[PDB]
């Protein structure tokens, strides 16, 4: 049981994925 | 199982509990207080209340249930005020229909509905007493109904 | 409008007169809860007549009329 | 609604209530405002859940007409 | 703004210095001889045309639509007469042959780039 | 046909569809909807006074 | 309950993610 | 003269009938209270 | 195309923020795009179905992965009654210290899993975490397969013909035989080979199933019809589930009833069950013709059903055209049947609880019911909403010349008059009887109440053998025809399950059954009054008969002709969502206050205090929110602080709905202008100017987003209360 | 644009043009009615779609029926 993987995966999907998804979708308004 | 209510235990438990509970306020007054006489009348209206529910069916709850099958032993429970009620709003409905087919053919049907013509109103109020065999005989003439009234697209 | 208000205050003074326990309330106000309106005895609702003291029951005032009558000096 | 929900709960915690022997103090909720008004679960629980309990258990008594004008007003 | 949106400059004349109400709001000075009036959108302008015309005479009036390229337009009137009055120059567009009762059902229009009334 | 005749409609978007109505005016100058018919009851515009063509002109006797 | 099976899972849903974005920019 | 026309309108006769049948219910529930039979 | 909505240029021209919201909300309306033709629609939905099923199996592989990796599943298998089953773990960086001690169930701080998934995976026979990893990989594989098909059937050489989608004639022959019969028969291939031996102790993995038969003798002397051998040795009484002890070895015994110990259905009953349903569905698959041509042409199957009585139109002439060439009729029947299936499933997950040690965890049984009920009501409302989409954007009354649907639009005034009648009858006769009982109970008198025994449901329980009533009819009478007719087969194992009171099969009944079931029929007939109203006046009303022209969810007709707030066929969805949440509200409130009276034991607390409304608000909502609303104190907190925080949260959602539902647009359309002046005029920020222009939400959207916060607040509030309540009175 | 269509019920009573505060509607002499008039909507590029015309359209049912079409800057009526 890798007890360290949510310490990486929970923030990188919880906050930084709705940064780059805001960039991909919001610039994809104009792309 | 619906026990007959005059012998059910929790029923008479509610008898002792409500006569005693309402009786607890009755010792707050003297022998000739008006409130004390009022709670005398209220205790009378509880013993009469529980004796007049004798032939009902209170189950394990101690509360008198009803039956709506038309078993003819439960006819005073449901079906006698059922036929009674249907007579009363068949009265009301036939009065209102008969008055609208009055004011439909008058001078100005708009002013007829604000100001009810209490002559012709109280004509139809009382004349609509026998609506089964008067509404039924106006149904056999093909006149209770209508045909080819308003509708939308199809 | 003032006619409806004088009917209203004449109503409060009459419900204070005939129906209230204000005369008994004037004796011990901290024990007797103020009541004017004495509910007519129909099915059940006679239980709304709260035994608030004063020897006579009825539903309890919250409008505070008895305090304005003790202030105004109505005996 | 939140003016009177400030009034009827700060003054059931900080003003009203009774006094006992030796001038000792007793509020109705018992000082239960500043530890409980700061949240909403303290507000809804400790005010609207707890102060309702004398409106809700009011059946069979003279307070039951408020138990009818409570549900009918929710209606 | 004025560098990218169509400003509407309403030009009109009068006879006496009256006082009207702006669509932006409040009372306006209303120069008596001749006065232009920049606005923001057309309903303000023809609402001002109703504001003055239904009160009194303000004719020889029309907004010159300042589109941001620089030049003007002219709409109310175009042939010089009031629109609900009838002039013999206007060509009607926007009709069909009958009521809505003969308009086509939209399952006959489905998967086609048509209207529910052109037939 | 004539003025005063009691006329049922056969157009589905008439508000008074399959309801009789009285004829007020008929013009004989090839107007597409010449037969002005008003009614007892009232549509949602507040207005009983409408007009129709000749195909939707069905009288009673 | 183990370690490398979790990595096998995240690789297989990384491939599944590439097939999802492969479905994304064609419809 | 025209007061009886006002006493023939909709809300006034609505109160003089629902007041009356209201009195039928209340006067029929003082004389025979707790009536679940029949 | 070139703008945001890469599919319709009528919205890309709009420089406001309408292009965003309508660009999102019309992304899936494939019937109304710019140039998406008939073949290009079906070739898109056939790929997006693959994307959707890929999302289902990514979801189930998610549950397999978290139970495989963070749950306590096999620790729960060791002790099914004691240990509370864990969901996935937590990584909050917001839990300071005091919340971290409010979750410790083992080394992880995981959520208690309130979804019944360990019970289903424990009746399946997964007794490991390893099998859950192989299953989770086994559904990442399947989700990747469906995504690869979704890429595959949008590559242009493989995008199929529209006649292949109009091979409606054969989709039923393949679905009913294959998708139902073969998958169900294979599901007996899992029950017989896994769920029978792994419940009888025998751990039979993938390694040894091709060696150890589920019967000790099998299939070489068994094409002879000696089928009592397979149902020969039933597991009778003295068995604890999972173990090998106290158990027989028969495969397809139909005992009927429950386990005595785990209160679940027998897996022999289920193996025989899906085996029978498998055979009957395979028989159903051989129904219609194909390229072989032995079966039924569907055009002959509908047109021939025309009565010579002549009352029912010119028969079904046209209906086969307007199901193939239409879609929202087919989708309407699809959501209709799925919705009745979901409501049926909720009406049997509690009633005949299939899974071991359910009706023992009292929260997951209360989560599954309310789950499938709100999903059930959602799917009915969708079936009617695509009913109205069918009558607007899909209906042709010329191929339906005086057809059955045209007959339906003809007499629709009687249908709406009578749904309005029966709704008006029930709403004066639940609220009549509840305000009667509430007034009467309020005046110190529970006796003067109107209580009517619901005799008809008690009589039906007497036809299924509930002998606690004293009717003594077909199954409650042991001397009848049917009571003897299955005396050996499945009756005496089942009347133990009927006449027991602790189990949740054919519940004991007072007048709360009567009054509530009238309130539920009130909820149904009102909701179908809205839906059949705005699904048959969807096409044309006498206010405006142009409603077919403006599409489905146009906003209004303006203030003309009296005013026209919400005339569209989207008001059927819009209002029937509020009545849907009301009705499923009353259903699950009623169920939940029934089983909180069974599980606590005081059913007399229900039957005496549920026929008046302060019985509900007092005895259920005020009392049973006590462990909810104590979810965190100024003294501290516990494990239910998430459900009380979600509780207050969802009151905030449910009340932000009312900002959109009540207070409509033009307030905000003349207030966003003030904000836009305030940003255009301010310094240091008028540089930062918008590109999409700030515009208040149009009232097709406004009532939608108020509806969405109404549902999210409603459903999250009640999922907070079910789980916090039953998790507070127990565990 | 918000497509305004004016059908052949238009008996030319001109409450439509007087009711439109945008002058999308004008009257056209059309020899098919008693007034000889039938309304026209040439300038639907400025058409808001507020349906103030359809309120004041005293025909049988709405000779002038406004269909809500495109949404430009002018047709959305935004000030800025
Ligand atoms: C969904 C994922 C997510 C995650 C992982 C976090 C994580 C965190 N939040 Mg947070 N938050 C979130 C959503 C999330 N939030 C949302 C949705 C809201 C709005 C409701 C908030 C509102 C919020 C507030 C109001 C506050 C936090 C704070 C914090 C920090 C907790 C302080 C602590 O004890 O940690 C220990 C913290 C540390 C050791 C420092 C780590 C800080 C960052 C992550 C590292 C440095 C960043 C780096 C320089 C920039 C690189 C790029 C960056 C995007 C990673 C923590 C890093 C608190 C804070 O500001 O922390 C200081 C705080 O006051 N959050
Ligand atoms: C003239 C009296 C009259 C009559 C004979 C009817 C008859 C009918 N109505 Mg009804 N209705 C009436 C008045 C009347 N209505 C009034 C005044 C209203 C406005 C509140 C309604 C509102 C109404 C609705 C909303 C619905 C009906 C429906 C129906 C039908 C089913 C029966 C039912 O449940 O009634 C319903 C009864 C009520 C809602 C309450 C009764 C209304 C008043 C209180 C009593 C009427 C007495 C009348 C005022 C007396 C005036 C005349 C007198 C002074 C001379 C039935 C044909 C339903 C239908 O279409 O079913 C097919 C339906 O959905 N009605
Ligand atoms: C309009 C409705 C109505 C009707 C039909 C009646 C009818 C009746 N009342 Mg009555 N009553 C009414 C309103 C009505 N009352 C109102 C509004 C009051 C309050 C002022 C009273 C106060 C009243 C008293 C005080 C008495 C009656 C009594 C009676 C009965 C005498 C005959 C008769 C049944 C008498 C009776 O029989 O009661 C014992 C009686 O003593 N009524
Ligand atoms: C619409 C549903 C409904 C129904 C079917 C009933 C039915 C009943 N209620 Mg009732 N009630 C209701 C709603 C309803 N209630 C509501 C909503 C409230 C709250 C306001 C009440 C409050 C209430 C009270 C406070 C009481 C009742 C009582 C009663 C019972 C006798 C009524 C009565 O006065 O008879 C007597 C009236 C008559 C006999 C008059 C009929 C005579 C006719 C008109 C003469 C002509 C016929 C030819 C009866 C079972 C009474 C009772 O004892 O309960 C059992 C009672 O005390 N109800
Ligand atoms: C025998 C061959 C066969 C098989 C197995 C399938 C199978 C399938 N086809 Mg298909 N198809 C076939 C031949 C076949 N097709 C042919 C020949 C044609 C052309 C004529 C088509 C044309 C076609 C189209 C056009 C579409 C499909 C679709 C689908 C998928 C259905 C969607 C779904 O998941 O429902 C699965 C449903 C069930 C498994 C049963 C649900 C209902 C039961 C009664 C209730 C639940 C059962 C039980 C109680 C609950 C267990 C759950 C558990 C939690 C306890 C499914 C994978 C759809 C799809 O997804 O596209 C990719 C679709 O849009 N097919
Ligand atoms: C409806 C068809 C169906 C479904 C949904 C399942 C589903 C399942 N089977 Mg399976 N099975 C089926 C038919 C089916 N089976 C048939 C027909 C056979 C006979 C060949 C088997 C024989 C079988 C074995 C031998 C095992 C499974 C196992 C499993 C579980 C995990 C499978 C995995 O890791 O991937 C899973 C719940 C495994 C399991 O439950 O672990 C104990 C396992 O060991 N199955
Ligand atoms: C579609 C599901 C399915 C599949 C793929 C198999 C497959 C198999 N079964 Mg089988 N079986 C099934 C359903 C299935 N069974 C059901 C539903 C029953 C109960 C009637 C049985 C009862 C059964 C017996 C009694 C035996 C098999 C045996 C076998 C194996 C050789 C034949 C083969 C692997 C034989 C074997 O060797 O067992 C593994 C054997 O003796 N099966
Ligand atoms: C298998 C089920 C199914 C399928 C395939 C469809 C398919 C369709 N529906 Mg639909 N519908 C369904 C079920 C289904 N529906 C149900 C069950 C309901 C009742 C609730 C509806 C109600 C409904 C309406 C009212 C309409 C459709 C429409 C449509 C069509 C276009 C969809 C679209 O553009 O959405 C685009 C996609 C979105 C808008 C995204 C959905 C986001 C929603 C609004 C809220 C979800 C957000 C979530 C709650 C927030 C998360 C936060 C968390 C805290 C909860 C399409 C054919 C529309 C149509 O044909 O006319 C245009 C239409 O107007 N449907
Ligand atoms: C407390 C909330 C509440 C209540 C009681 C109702 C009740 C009703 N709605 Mg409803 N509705 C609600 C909220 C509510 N709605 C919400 C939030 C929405 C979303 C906007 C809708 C949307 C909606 C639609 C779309 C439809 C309904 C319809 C109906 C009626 C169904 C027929 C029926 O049962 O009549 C029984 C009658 C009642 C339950 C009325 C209550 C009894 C009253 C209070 C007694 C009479 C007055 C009393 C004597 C007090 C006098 C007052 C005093 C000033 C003198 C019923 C009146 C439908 C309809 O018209 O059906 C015919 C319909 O199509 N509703
Ligand atoms: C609008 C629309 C629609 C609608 C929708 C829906 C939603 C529908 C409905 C439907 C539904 C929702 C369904 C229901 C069903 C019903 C039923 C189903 C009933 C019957 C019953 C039965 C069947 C039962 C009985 C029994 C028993 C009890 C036991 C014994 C045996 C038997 C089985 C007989 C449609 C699409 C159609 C069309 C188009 C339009
Ligand atoms: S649409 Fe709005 S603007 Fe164009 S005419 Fe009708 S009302 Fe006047």
């Amino acid at each position: 049981s890798a007890s360290y993987l949510p310490s990486i995966l929970v923030p990188t999907v919880g906050l930084i994925l709705p940064f780059a998804s805001m960039a991909i979708l919001f610039i994809a308004i104009e792309k | 199982v619906l026990t007959p209510c005059q012998q059910s235990e929790a029923f008479h438990k509610r008898e002792i509990n409500e006569v005693r509970t309402l009786e607890n306020r009755q010792a707050n007054y003297e022998a000739n207080s008006p409130s004390y006489l009022a709670l005398q009348s209220q205790i009378d209206q509880v013993h009469k209340r529980f004796d007049k529910y004798g032939t009902l069916l209170c189950g394990q709850d101690g509360l008198p249930h009803l039956i709506t099958d038309g078993d003819w032993r439960h006819a005073r429970e449901f079906t006698i005020p059922a036929l009674l009620f249907l007579y009363i709003t068949g009265w009301i409905g036939w009065v209102g229909r008969s008055y609208l087919k009055y004011t439909k053919e008058t001078k100005n049907p708009t002013e007829q509905e604000i100001i009810l013509d209490v002559p012709m109103a109280l004509k139809y109020m009382l004349s609509g007493f026998l609506w089964p065999l008067s509404a039924w005989q106006e149904y056999r003439s093909g006149q209770l109904l209508a045909k080819e009234d308003e509708i939308t697209v199809s | 409008q003032l006619a409806i208000i004088f009917i209203w205050l004449s109503g409060m003074y009459f419900h204070g007169a005939r129906f209230s326990n204000y005369v008994a309330w004037l004796s011990n106000p901290t024990g007797i809860k103020p009541s004017a309106q004495v509910v007519w005895p129909i099915v059940g609702q006679q239980i709304l007549n709260a035994d608030v003291g004063g020897g006579m029951q009825g539903i309890q005032i919250t409008s505070g009329l008895f305090q304005l009558w003790r202030a105004s000096g109505i005996v | 609604s939140i003016v009177i929900f400030h009034f009827s709960w700060k003054m059931q915690s900080d003003v009203w209530g009774t006094v006992t022997s030796n001038g000792a103090i007793s509020h109705i909720t018992g000082g239960n405002f500043a530890q409980s008004a700061i949240t909403i679960n303290g507000w809804l629980r400790d005010f609207l859940w707890a102060q309702a309990s004398q409106v809700i258990q009011s059946y069979g008594s003279s307070l039951s007409a408020y138990g009818l004008m409570f549900l009918g007003a929710h209606f | 703004c004025a560098e990218t949106e169509e400003k509407y400059a309403m030009t009109w004349s009068s006879d006496q210095q009256h006082i009207f109400e702006m669509p932006t709001g409040g009372a306006a000075v209303m120069n008596s001889g001749d006065n232009l009036l920049y606005l923001a959108r057309k309903e303000q302008a023809l609402a001002l045309a109703t504001q003055l015309r239904t009160q009194f005479k303000i004719q020889d009036y029309k907004i010159y639509r300042i589109f941001p390229s620089g030049e003007v337009q002219y709409l109310h009137p175009k042939d010089g007469v009031l629109p609900y009055q009838v002039n013999k120059g206007r060509e009607q567009v926007g009709r069909v042959k009958s009521t809505i009762g003969k308009n086509v059902n939209p399952a006959q229009v489905k998967f086609t780039s048509k209207a529910t009334y052109d037939r | 046909i004539k003025k005063g005749s009691l006329v049922k409609i056969l157009r589905p978007e008439s508000f008074w569809y399959n309801e009789v109505g009285t004829v007020v005016n008929v013009e004989t100058s090839k107007v597409l909807y010449p037969v002005l018919v008003r009614f007892d009851k009232v549509n949602y515009s507040g207005l009983n006074s409408t007009n129709f063509s000749l195909d939707e002109l069905v009288e009673i006797k | 309950i183990t370690d490398n099976q979790v990595f096998v899972a995240l690789i297989m849903a990384l491939v599944c993610g590439y097939l999802a974005v492969k479905l994304a920019k064609q419809l | 003269m025209n007061l009886k026309k006002y006493l023939s309108t909709a809300p006034v006769v609505a109160t003089l009938w629902l007041f009356l049948t209201a009195g039928i219910l209340i006067e029929l529930n003082r004389f025979f209270p707790d009536s679940l039979f029949y | 195309a070139t703008k945001f909505p890469k599919f319709s240029q009528a919205l890309a021209s709009d420089p406001t923020t309408r292009r965003i919201w309508y660009g999102i909300a019309t992304a899936h309306d494939f019937e109304s795009h710019d140039g998406m033709t008939e073949e290009n629609l079906y070739q898109k939905i056939f790929a997006s179905h693959f994307g959707h099923l890929a999302i289902i199996f990514l979801w189930t592989s998610g549950n397999l992965f978290h139970v495989a990796w963070q749950g306590n599943f096999e620790q729960w298998v060791a002790n099914p009654l004691k240990t509370k089953p864990l969901a996935h773990a937590i990584w909050d960086p917001h839990f300071g210290q005091a919340a971290l001690k409010a979750f410790t169930r083992g080394d992880t701080v995981a959520n208690i899993s309130y979804s019944g998934v360990y019970h289903w995976w424990y009746t399946i026979g997964i007794r490991n975490n390893v099998e859950l990893y192989t299953g989770a990989l086994g559904l990442l594989v399947l989700s990747a397969v469906f995504l690869l098909a979704g890429w595959l059937h949008i590559q242009p050489k493989f995008k199929p013909s529209l006649s292949w989608f109009k091979n409606n004639e054969s989709r039923l022959n393949h679905h009913l035989a294959g998708l139902f019969g073969v998958s169900s028969l294979a599901w007996t291939g899992h029950l017989v080979h896994v769920a029978i031996p792994a419940s009888r102790g025998q751990h039979v993995g993938w390694d040894n199933f091709i060696m150890t038969p589920p019967h000790p003798a099998g299939l070489q002397p068994f094409f002879t019809g000696n089928w009592s051998v397979y149902a020969q040795s039933p597991d009778s009484m003295q068995h604890v589930f999972g173990t090998s002890q106290g158990a027989g070895t028969a495969i397809l015994t139909f005992l009927g009833g429950f386990h005595p110990q785990t209160q679940s259905l027998w897996l022999t009953d289920m193996a025989h069950h899906h085996l029978a349903i498998a055979v009957i569905f395979i028989v159903a698959g051989h129904m219609y013709r194909t390229n072989f041509g032995i079966g039924h042409n569907l055009k002959t199957i509908l047109e021939a059903h025309r009565p010579p009585s002549g009352r029912l139109g010119k028969g079904h002439i046209g209906i086969y055209q307007t199901l193939t060439n239409s879609l929202h009729f087919q989708l309407g029947l699809a959501l209709a049947s799925l919705s009745v299936v979901t409501s049926l499933v909720a009406q049997h997950m509690y009633a005949m609880p299939p899974y071991a040690y359910m009706a023992f965890d009292y929260v997951t049984q209360s989560a599954l019911y309310t789950h499938h009920q709100y999903i059930a009501g959602l799917l009915i409302v969708g079936a009617f909403a695509h009913g109205a989409i069918f009558f607007i954007r899909d209906y042709d009354p010329e191929q339906n010349q005086d057809n059955v649907l045209a007959r339906m639009l003809a007499h629709k005034e009687a249908v709406i008059s009578h749904l309005s009648w029966v709704s008006l009858f029930l709403g004066f006769h639940t609220l009549g009887l509840y305000v009667h009982n509430d007034v009467v109970v309020a005046f110190g008198n529970p006796e003067k109440q109107i209580l009517i025994e619901p005799i008809f449901a008690q009589w039906i329980q007497a036809t299924s053998g509930k002998m606690l009533y004293g009717f003594q009819v077909l199954l409650s009478s042991s001397t009848s025809n049917a009571s003897v007719a299955a005396q050996q087969l499945w009756l005496p194992g089942w009347l133990e399950a009927v006449n027991n009171e602790s189990n949740s099969l054919f519940l004991t009944i007072g007048p709360g059954d009567f009054l509530v079931h009238h309130a539920i029929a009130l909820g149904l007939h009102t909701t179908t009054l809205i839906l059949v109203k705005g699904a048959l006046d969807a096409r044309g009303s006498k206010l405006m008969p142009d409603k077919k022209d403006f599409g489905y969810s146009f906003p209004c007709d303006g203030p003309g002709r009296g005013g026209t707030c919400d005339i569209s066929a989207w008001d059927a969805f819009y209002l029937a969502m509020f009545w849907m949440l009301n009705t499923i509200g009353w259903v699950t409130f009623y169920w939940h206050w029934k089983h909180l009276s069974l599980w606590q034991g005081n059913v007399a607390q229900f039957n005496e205090s549920s026929t008046y409304l302060m019985g509900w608000l007092r005895d259920y909502l005020w009392l049973n929110s006590s462990p909810l609303i104590n979810g965190y104190n100024p003294y501290g907190m516990n494990s239910l602080a998430v459900w009380s925080w979600m509780f207050l949260f969802a009151h905030l959602v449910w009340a932000t709905g009312f900002m959109f539902l009540i207070s409509w647009r033009g307030y905000w359309q003349e207030l966003i202008e003030t904000l836009a002046w305030a940003h255009e005029r301010t310094p240091l920020a008028n540089l930062i100017r918008w590109k999409d222009k700030p515009v208040a939400l149009s009232i097709v959207q406004a009532r939608l987003v108020g509806l969405v916060h109404f549902t999210v607040g409603y459903i999250l509030t009640y999922a907070a209360f079910v789980i916090a309540s039953t998790a507070g009175k127990f565990s | 644009a918000h497509t305004v269509k004016i059908y052949d019920n238009c008996i030319g009573c001109t409450q439509c043009v007087r009711a439109c505060p945008l002058d999308v509607l004008e009257m056209v002499p059309w020899d098919g009615c008693k007034a000889g008039q039938m309304a026209s909507a040439p300038r639907t590029e400025d058409c808001v779609g507020c349906k103030r015309c359809e309120t004041a359209c005293p025909t049988d049912f709405l000779s002038i029926r406004v269909y809500l079409g495109g949404e430009t800057t002018r047709s959305m009526g935004l000030a800025y």
